[PDB]
RNA sequence: GGCCAGCAUCAGUUUUGGUGGCAGGAUAAAUCCAUAGGAAUGUAGCUUGCCUCGGUAAGUAUUAUAGCCUGUG
RNA sequence: AGAACUGGCGAUGCGGGAUGAACCGAACGUAGAGUUAAGGUGCCGGAAUACACGCUCAUCAGACACCACAAAAGGUGUUAGUUCAUCUAGACAGCCGGACGGUGGCCAUGGAAGUCGGAAUCCGCUAAGGAGUGUGUAACAACUCACCGGCCGAAUGAACUA
RNA sequence: GCAGUCAAGCGUUAUAGCGACAUUGCUUUUUGAUUCGAUGUCGGCUCUUCCUAUCAUACCGAAGCAGAAUUCGGUAA
RNA sequence: UUUGCUCCACACAAUAUAGAUGGAUACGAAUAAGGCGUCCUUGUGGCGUCGCUGAACCAUAGCAGGCUAGCAACGGUGCACUUGGCGGAAAGGCCUUGGGUGCUUGCUGGCGAAUUGCAAUGUCAUUUUGCGUGGGGAUAAAUCAUUUGUAUACGACUUAGA
C-alpha cells in the first residue's frame, strides 16, 4: 500500500523475486531494490559460474559491438533476470521497467527509509536445508565485477551509523513503553480494553 | 566456571499428549491432543471438549503449543475428555498471550462503527495523559 | 549402491558349519558316560606342536577342545539342563581357551604331571617381560646380539620396512644391511608388554617366558562333585 | 479417488435343469460401484470361465471399516503384471483404514514402481495383530516406546506479497 | 575455463515426424515378426508375509475339500 | 531410509570444558583453545552432563547421518589436541647432495628454509603455520619434529614439507631423495 | 419531447450465497454405556542388585493409584 | 516392395500444439449473455508460487516425439522390492592367538624347502590348518589368507528386479 | 566376411529355438628374405574466423624410466 | 539585438498526464536460531518474556472542518525566525537550542449549516524559464572571415591576431 516499496535483496532467489517484482511493475507498482550483492542462486557455484560463461560466450560475430552486452554488476544481473520476464519492447513493458530501480548496497535516501522482504522468494523458505547455493557478489566478482570491497567497506559505515540510531530508537521505546506500562490500570485503559484495544 | 555449557535449542515436540491448534479446515481455531502418532506426517487427534472429531490430520494442517499433558498411547475419547479436565487445558491456554492475542483480533473484528468512534476518543484521552506523564521523564 | 567389496580368495578349505559343532556336542556327551574324570584345563596362546605333545603323552585319554560355549552347552549350563548331576559347576566354571580333558587316570598322577610340565614360549603382550632387551649398535643382526654376531647371519634387507614401520625402530640400509645409529632398548626386565614389543621379541626370536597348563577343578562320575585344583592359578 | 471397500457377489445365470449357481464373491477397492462391478468381471473371467455376459450381479455392498479411529498396521499383498509375468509384492503401512492404507499403496506405486490402477492387484490387506511380527524398518521405527521428534525447520505461508519483519523458522 | 558449445533440446518439427513414421514402421515389424517367429511360450506367497501359515492351512483344506466334493 | 533420529556420543575428559553455540565450538582444556566453525552441516548438540555431549540429526538421509560421524570425530580431535597434542617426526634423506634445512624469520613470519635438494641452487620456503613448532630432532639423524594442538595443521604443514621436494623428471626408483613423515604420535608419554 | 442517467415492481436467460424438511446403507460404521475374556511399546504393588538422601537397571504381577485390544448386547 | 478396404487433405476458415500440408479440438450469417472442448494456470500470458503422497542434484539434469544411439552394457549414486543363505550351543566389521606332524612328498635345477617349473595331490592329529592364496629369499627365514579359536554383542551377507 | 565351437543369459518340462563375452579355420607361413578401367568436377593467389579428433610449446601419470633420448596416456585451442 | 540577465519577499494570474486522495513507519546477523527486559563474576553467562504475521503501530470527531464562553494541565502540534552538532555512495537530509505566534477533541457549553432539491470526480495537494510591485547583486563569450601546420579528401584538429 505504499507509494514506494523498497526490497531488501539480501537472501531473497533472483527468479523468484524478478518474477513478483515483474507482476508489481506491470500491475503498477513503483519498486526499488537494494543490496543486490547479496541475492542468492540455487545450485552450485561452479554450475552458476558455467551458466554466465555460456552468457559471455554469445555475441555477434561480424560486429561484437552491437551483440548481447554482458553486464557484470549484481544489481544488472537482476535486471536482466526481470527485463527477460518483462515483454520490454512495448510502450506498457518500457513504462512498467521504468517504475524499477536496482543498486548495490543502499545509497542515500534508501538507507533511511523501511525495506521489506518477499516470504515467497525467501532462501530459507523455499530452498531445502542443505542444498547449495550461490551468492551474487562472489559471482559478479568471477565474472568480472570490480566494486565488490568498495560496496563493502560503505555498507560496514552505513551499519555502524544504523546501529547507533538503532541504539537511540530502543532506548526510546523502552522509555515509552516504561511510561505507558504504568498507566495500564485506569478507567479509560480498562475501557480500551474491554472494547479490544 | 569450569563446566561445559550448550546451547539447547528447545522445540515443540510431536508425542502424545501434545496440544495442538487446528488451523484450517471443519475445525479451525480449535484444540485437541495427540493420542498417537502414525508417522511423519500424521498423527492422530482428539477434541472432545471442543468439538473436534478424534482423526487421523496431517502434521501441516495444525500447529504445535507449548502445552503438554499426561495421556496414555492411544486413549480412548473419553479418556482423552478425563484427563483434559484434570490437566484443565483450556484456561492454561486461555492464560496465554497467544490465546489473548486471538481474542483481541475476533473482538477488534466484531467492532462496529460507533464503538470505533469510542475507541478514538479513549484512545485520545489515554494519549494526553501518557504524553503528559511522559514530557516529566 | 556404496558398499565395501569383500575380496574374493580361490583357496583349497572351505568354511564350518552347524554339523562340526554338532559333531563335538555329541563327542562331549558321548565322552562323558564313557570316562570318569572331567577336568577343565585352560590353554590360552598354546603352540600346536605343545598341544599335540600332550596329547601324546596323554595315550588312551580324551582331550577336547572347541567353542567354549558349545563345551558349556554340552555339560549343561544350568541345573535342568545338566547332562549329568552337579555339571553345571563344572560348565561354568569354564573360561577362554577351555579344554575337556577326560580320562581315567589316577588324581594325583594327573596333577604331578601337570605341576611338572613346562614348555618355553614366545612372550606375549601384556605380561611380565622375561629379560631386558637392547639391540646393539651398527649391524642389526638376526638374533640381535643374543649369540656371537659373526656365528649370526645378518639380517635380511627385506625386513627393513617391517622394522620401520610396524617396530617403530629406526634404520638405515648401507650396501645392503640393515643398520643403527644406536642401540636401541625395546624391553626392560619386570615390565608390561605390548603388542609392538612381542612382536619385536618374537622376531628377534626370543623365547624366555615359560607355558605352564593351567587346571581349574574336575568332577568325578561317581562322586558326583567337582573338587578345586588350583594349579598354575598364579 | 478416494477409495471405498466393496463386496461384489454374483454367479452364472442360472440354466435349465442346472438351477442354483455357485455364487462368488470378491472384495474390490474402487472409487464407485460401477468401477466396482467393472474389475469383478474382469477378475472373474481372469480367474473362472466366467463372462460378464453369462453371468449377473446378485448384491454389491460397502464394506465400513469396524474401527476408524484406532490406528493399525497394515500388511499388504499385492501382485502386478509385467513382460516377465506376475512378480508378488509385500508391503507394510501404518495407517486407521483399510482404504486409506490402499490410497496410500497405490500413490506409493504411482510414485515408485511407475504402475497404474488397472495394472495393481489388490491380494491381500490384513491387520498386523502383535508388533512382534512388522518386519520392515520404516514402520518398526514408529513403534518405539515414548516416542518423540522436534519438526525443524519450520515454514509458515504468507497471504501479503511483502512482509515487514525477517521471518523465523523457529518451533 | 573456457566453455564448450552446448546442444540445442529445441525440438525439430521434421526430426519429431520422421521419429514418428520410424515408430510406426518399427510397431509394425514387431507384430509382422511376433506373427512369424518360432519360439515355445504363479509366483505363490511371498516369504514377508506374516500369516502364511495361516493361508497354507486355507489352501490345504481347501483342496482336501475339493477332491472329495467332486467324487461325492 | 529417513531415519527419525540418529544420534553420536563424544566423551569429555576432566580437564577440558566445551562451549557450543549456534554450531561455533569451542574446546579449552590444558594446552590451549581450539575453535571450530561447523556450520555447513545441520547437527543438533546437546549436553547431558559434564562428561558426556550428543550429537543428533532429526529426519536425515545416509548424506546428513555420514556427516554427523565426521563432526563427532572432528570434535574428538579437537579434544585429543587440548589434551595431548599432536606431534609428527619426519626424515629427510639423500645420496649425494646433503640437504640443510633451516628455520628463519621473513618479516617475523617463521618461514623453514630448504637448500641443496638434489644439488640444485633454489631455496624452498614453506611458512609454518599458526601454533605449530618446528625443533630439530636430538640424537637422530636429519629428524624434523612439528608439534602442535591443531591435527589439520601439524599434518597440513607436515605434507607442505613433504611436496615441497618432489623429485622432477627423474626414475624415483632410482633417486630416493625427499622430506618424509616417519611418525605420527602424541606430545605427551606419559604412559 | 430530444440527450444521459438513478431507483422500484416484474418477465426471459444465467451466476453466486444462506437456511429447512425428508429417504436409504450393517434401518451407516463409529464415539458412548453395559458385560465377558486377553495381552504389552507392562499401570499400581512386591522382590533383589546397588544407584545424588529413591529416581532408576530386571524378574514377577493382567487394573490395582494409568490405560489399551477383541467378542456380545 | 506388391494387393484389399476405410479415413484425412486439394475447394477450409476458427481454438490449441511457441512457429507448420496432413497432430489434438472444432467446421464458419450479424451480435449479446452464459458454459465448455483441446490445451493450460511462476512471469512474458487470461487462469491456484493450490492442496496431498513419493522420487531426483546432473562440472551445461529435466520439462520430447515413446523409434534409434541401447550392449536392459558400465557406476563404491539413491530408493523400493524378490529369492536364497548365517545368527546368544553368538550376525557383519575389528584386534589378538593358533595356523601343526610324516615333509626339505617325487622328478628336474648351480641353487628351488607350499609359492621359476612337470605330474601325484596322500595320511595322521585336530577347534582348524592347502603337499598351499600372495608378498619375500640365491635358497631357507619372516609375514600373510584359506580355516579355527579368544574379546566384543544383534542383526547380516549374496544373487537378481524396478 | 563366411563356416564352426563354447556358454553368462533368454526360452521350456517337449536336452526345440535365440544368444553377450570369448575362440578356431581360410584369407597368410615360419630364420627379419625380396603400378591392372575413380565416366564427371579440380588446384592455386589474397585474407578472416571457428572446431579439437593436440604436431610443437605449458603442467602432469605410467613403463627396466640410471643419466641423455624416447614410447603410451591425461588436462589443455 | 529600443534596459538585456539573475536570484529574495509580496499582491493578480494560470499550473500539478504510465496515473496523489491519512503516514514509503530506517538495526545488524542467524534460521538445527533469534528479539526484548533484567541481574551479575560482562560471558558462546543466569533468570523472565515474545513470535504462531502489518488483522500491526502511529494518526484519525469540528462550515474539506466556522464564530465565541469556560474548566483542567504546563503537555501535544503547525508556521516563520533562531542556537549548535552530524551526514559525500547519488551527501541535499537527520538531530537539537531559545523565544515568538497560532491551534488543541484532555473535559464542559452556546450560536451557524438547509434549496447541490433522492446520486452524478462534484473539482480541495507541490511546482510556476508569464507577467505587475519592488529592496539588492554582475557587467561575457562563441562562430564565420584572416592566419599556423604538430593536422587534414571535405568537415574536423592544432596555433596566432584589438
Ligand atoms: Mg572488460
Ligand atoms: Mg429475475
Ligand atoms: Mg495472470
Ligand atoms: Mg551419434
Ligand atoms: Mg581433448
Ligand atoms: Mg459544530
Amino acid at each position: 500500500v505504499e507509494p514506494v516499496v523498497v526490497i531488501d535483496g539480501k537472501g531473497h532467489l533472483v527468479g523468484r523475486l524478478a518474477s513478483v517484482v515483474a507482476k508489481q511493475l506491470l500491475n503498477g507498482q513503483k519498486i526499488v531494490v537494494v543490496r543486490a550483492e547479496e541475492l542468492n542462486i540455487s545450485g552450485e557455484f561452479f554450475r552458476n559460474k558455467l551458466k554466465y560463461h555460456d552468457f559471455l560466450r554469445k555475441a555477434t560475430a561480424f560486429n561484437k559491438t552491437r551483440g548481447p552486452f554482458h553486464f557484470r554488476a549484481p544489481s544488472r544481473i537482476f535486471y536482466k533476470a526481470l527485463r527477460g520476464m518483462v515483454s520490454h519492447k512495448t510502450a506498457r513493458g518500457k513504462a512498467a521497467l521504468e517504475r524499477l530501480k536496482v543498486f548495490e548496497g543502499i545509497p542515500p535516501p534508501y538507507d533511511k527509509k523501511k525495506r521489506v522482504v518477499v516470504p515467497q522468494a525467501l532462501r530459507v523458505l523455499r530452498l531445502k536445508p542443505g542444498r547449495k547455493y550461490t551468492t551474487l557478489g562472489k559471482l559478479s566478482t568471477s565474472v568480472g565485477w570490480k566494486y565488490e570491497d568498495v560496496v563493502a567497506k560503505l555498507e560496514a559505515k552505513r551499519k555502524v551509523s544504523s546501529a547507533e540510531y538503532y541504539a537511540k530508537k530502543r532506548a526510546f521505546t523502552k522509555k515509552v513503553a516504561s511510561a505507558n506500562a504504568t498507566a495500564a490500570e485506569s478507567d479509560v485503559a480498562k475501557q480500551l480494553a474491554a472494547l479490544g484495544y | 566456571s569450569t563446566d561445559s555449557i550448550v546451547k539447547a535449542s528447545n522445540w515443540r515436540l510431536v508425542e502424545v499428549g501434545r496440544v495442538v491448534l487446528i488451523k484450517k479446515g471443519q475445525s479451525a481455531g480449535k484444540l485437541a491432543a495427540i493420542v498417537e502418532i502414525i508417522d511423519q506426517k500424521k498423527v492422530l487427534i482428539d477434541g472432545p471438549k471442543a468439538g473436534v472429531p478424534r482423526q487421523a490430520i496431517n502434521l501441516g494442517q495444525v500447529v504445535l503449543t507449548p502445552l503438554t499433558f499426561a495421556l496414555p498411547r492411544g486413549a480412548r475419547t473419553a479418556t482423552v475428555s478425563k484427563k483434559w479436565a484434570a490437566a484443565a487445558v483450556c484456561e492454561k491456554w486461555a492464560a496465554s498471550s497467544w490465546a489473548k492475542k486471538i481474542a483481541q483480533r475476533e473482538r477488534r473484528a466484531a467492532l462496529t462503527d460507533f464503538e470505533r468512534f469510542q475507541v478514538m476518543v479513549l484512545r485520545k484521552q489515554k494519549r494526553y495523559t501518557v504524553k503528559k506523564a511522559l514530557a516529566k521523564a | 549402491r556404496s558398499k565395501r567389496s569383500k575380496l574374493v580368495t580361490l583357496a583349497q578349505t572351505d568354511k564350518k558349519g552347524r554339523e562340526n559343532k554338532e559333531r563335538i556336542f555329541d563327542e562331549v556327551r558321548e565322552a562323558l558316560d564313557t570316562y570318569r574324570y572331567v577336568w577343565v584345563l585352560h590353554l590360552d596362546d598354546v603352540r600346536t606342536p605343545v598341544l599335540q605333545e600332550i596329547r601324546t603323552s596323554w595315550a588312551g585319554s580324551k582331550l577336547i577342545m572347541g567353542k567354549r560355549k558349545v563345551l558349556q552347552k554340552a555339560l549343561g549350563e544350568k541345573r535342568e539342563e545338566e547332562y549329568k548331576e552337579n555339571l553345571y559347576q563344572l560348565s561354568k566354571l569354564c573360561s577362554g581357551v577351555t579344554g575337556l580333558l577326560f580320562t581315567d587316570e589316577d588324581v594325583n598322577t594327573v596333577k604331578e604331571y601337570f605341576k611338572s610340565y613346562v614348555r618355553s614360549d614366545y612372550s606375549r603382550p601384556n605380561t611380565k617381560a622375561p629379560l631386558t632387551f637392547t639391540i646393539p649398535e651398527g649391524i642389526v643382526y638376526s638374533r640381535g646380539g643374543q649369540i656371537p654376531a659373526e656365528e649370526d647371519v645378518p639380517m635380511i634387507h627385506s625386513l627393513e620396512p617391517t622394522m620401520r614401520n610396524k617396530f617403530e625402530i629406526p634404520t638405515k640400509i648401507k650396501a645392503g644391511k640393515i643398520t643403527i645409529d644406536s642401540p636401541y632398548l625395546v624391553c626392560t626386565e619386570g615390565e608390561k608388554l605390548d603388542v609392538r614389543q612381542a612382536l619385536i621379541l618374537k622376531q628377534f626370536g626370543i623365547a624366555a617366558s615359560e607355558f605352564k597348563v593351567k587346571v581349574s577343578a574336575y568332577y568325578d562320575n561317581d562322586s558326583s562333585t567337582v573338587e578345586s585344583t588350583n594349579i598354575n592359578m598364579e | 479417488a478416494h477409495f471405498k471397500e466393496y463386496q461384489v457377489i454374483g454367479r452364472r445365470l442360472p440354466t435349465e435343469s442346472v438351477p442354483e449357481p455357485k455364487l462368488f464373491r470378491m472384495r474390490i477397492f474402487a472409487s464407485n460401484e460401477v468401477i466396482a462391478k467393472s474389475r469383478y468381471w474382469y477378475f472373474l473371467q481372469k480367474l473362472h470361465k466366467v463372462k460378464k455376459a453369462s453371468g449377473e450381479i446378485v448384491s454389491i455392498n460397502q464394506i465400513n471399516e469396524a474401527h476408524p479411529t484406532k490406528v493399525k498396521n497394515f500388511g499388504v499383498w499385492v501382485r502386478y503384471d509385467s513382460r516377465s509375468g506376475t512378480h508378488n509384492m509385500y508391503k507394510e503401512i501404518r495407517d486407521v483404514s483399510r482404504v486409506a492404507a490402499v490410497e496410500t499403496l497405490y500413490q506409493d506405486m504411482a510414485a515408485r514402481h511407475r504402475a497404474r490402477f488397472r495394472s495393481i492387484h489388490i491380494l491381500k490387506v490384513a491387520e498386523i495383530e502383535k508388533t512382534a511380527d512388522v518386519k520392515r524398518q520404516y514402520v518398526k521405527q514408529f513403534l518405539t516406546k515414548d516416542l518423540k521428534f522436534p519438526l525443524p525447520h519450520r515454514v509458515q505461508k504468507s497471504t501479503k506479497t511483502f512482509s515487514y519483519k525477517r521471518p523465523s523458522t523457529f518451533y | 575455463m573456457r566453455v564448450r558449445k552446448r546442444q540445442s533440446r529445441r525440438t525439430s518439427t521434421k526430426l519429431k515426424e520422421g521419429i514418428k513414421k520410424k515408430a510406426s514402421a518399427h510397431r509394425k515389424k514387431e507384430k509382422k515378426m511376433a506373427k512369424k517367429d518360432v519360439t515355445w511360450r504363479d509366483p505363490g506367497i511371498p516369504s514377508n508375509f506374516p500369516y502364511k501359515a495361516k493361508i497354507l492351512e486355507e489352501i490345504e483344506a481347501k483342496k482336501m475339500k475339493d477332491l472329495e466334493e467332486r467324487e461325492l | 531410509m529417513k531415519y527419525i533420529q540418529t544420534e553420536q556420543q563424544i566423551e569429555v575428559p576432566e580437564g577440558v570444558t566445551v562451549s557450543i553455540k549456534s554450531r561455533i565450538v569451542k574446546v579449552v582444556g590444558p594446552r590451549g583453545t581450539l575453535t571450530k566453525n561447523l556450520k555447513h552441516i545441520d547437527v543438533t548438540f546437546t549436553k547431558v552432563n559434564n562428561q558426556l555431549i550428543k550429537v543428533a540429526v532429526h529426519n536425515g538421509g545416509r548424506k546428513h547421518v555420514a556427516a554427523l560421524r565426521t563432526v563427532k570425530s572432528l570434535v574428538d580431535n579437537m579434544i585429543t589436541g587440548v589434551t595431548k597434542g599432536y606431534k609428527y617426526k619426519m626424515r629427510y634423506v639423500y645420496a649425494h647432495f646433503p640437504i640443510n634445512v633451516n628455520i628463519v624469520e621473513k618479516d617475523g613470519a617463521k618461514f623453514i628454509e630448504v637448500r641443496n635438494f638434489l644439488g640444485d641452487k633454489k631455496i624452498r620456503n614453506v611458512p609454518v603455520r599458526d601454533g605449530v613448532t618446528i625443533e630439530f630432532s636430538t640424537n637422530v639423524k636429519d629428524e624434523i619434529v612439528l608439534s602442535g594442538n591443531s591435527v589439520e595443521d601439524v599434518s597440513q604443514n607436515a605434507a607442505d614439507l613433504q611436496q615441497i621436494c618432489r623429485v622432477r623428471n627423474k626414475d624415483i626408483r632410482k633417486f630416493l631423495d625427499g622430506i618424509y613423515v616417519s611418525h605420527k604420535g602424541f606430545i605427551t608419554e606419559d604412559l
